[PDB]
């Protein structure tokens, strides 16, 4: 598709370039009792913090 | 503009013998088509890099089986002894 995948630095390292990615979201929500949860899916939680 | 050096002193050029392509000497022929499974004659991309993909682009490219034109070199009338 002619988007950017490797570059060969000066330094003499192959690197892998990849699009920006921001983490899924959904929400759990309740209305009765009016409390509300967040999931981050597919993602652990050590990226999280 | 650009020198190009000395001219050429020889007042004098070399005779040459001129042989045309039906005089016995040069209708030797060895084919060597083009052939595209082997990707003969291909140009690649000037700016880009590909890997472990398979494209279809359009640029200049000889046609497949393609015989060419064989031209041969040479060498010139010297003495037996
Ligand atoms: C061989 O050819 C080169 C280029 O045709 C000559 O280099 C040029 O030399 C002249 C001086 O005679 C310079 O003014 C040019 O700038 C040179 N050009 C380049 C591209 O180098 C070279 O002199 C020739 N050598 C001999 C022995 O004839
Ligand atoms: C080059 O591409 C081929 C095909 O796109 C890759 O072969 C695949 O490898 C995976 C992982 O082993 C298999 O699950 C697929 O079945 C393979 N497909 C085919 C058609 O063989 C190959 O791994 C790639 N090589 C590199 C170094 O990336
Ligand atoms: C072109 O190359 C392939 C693979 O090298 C070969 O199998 C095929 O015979 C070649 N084509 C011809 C006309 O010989």
């Amino acid at each position: 598709f002619d988007n950017l995948i490797g570059y060969y630095s000066d330094d003499g390292n192959y690197y892998c370039v990849r699009p920006c990615v921001s983490v899924p979201l959904s929400v759990v929500y309740d209305k009765t009792t009016n409390s509300h949860a967040t999931i981050f899916g597919s993602v652990a939680c050590e990226h999280i913090t | 503009d650009v020198d190009s050096g000395p001219p050429s002193s020889a007042t004098s050029c070399k005779e040459a013998d001129m042989r045309n392509s039906s005089s016995e000497f040069f209708n030797k022929q060895w084919p060597m088509p083009i052939n595209a499974s082997k990707a003969d004659g291909i140009i690649y991309p000037t700016g880009k890099s590909y890997s472990n993909i398979s494209l279809t682009l359009q640029g200049l490219f000889p046609k497949h089986g393609d015989l060419g034109e064989q031209y041969i070199y040479s060498v010139g009338h010297s003495d037996s002894n």
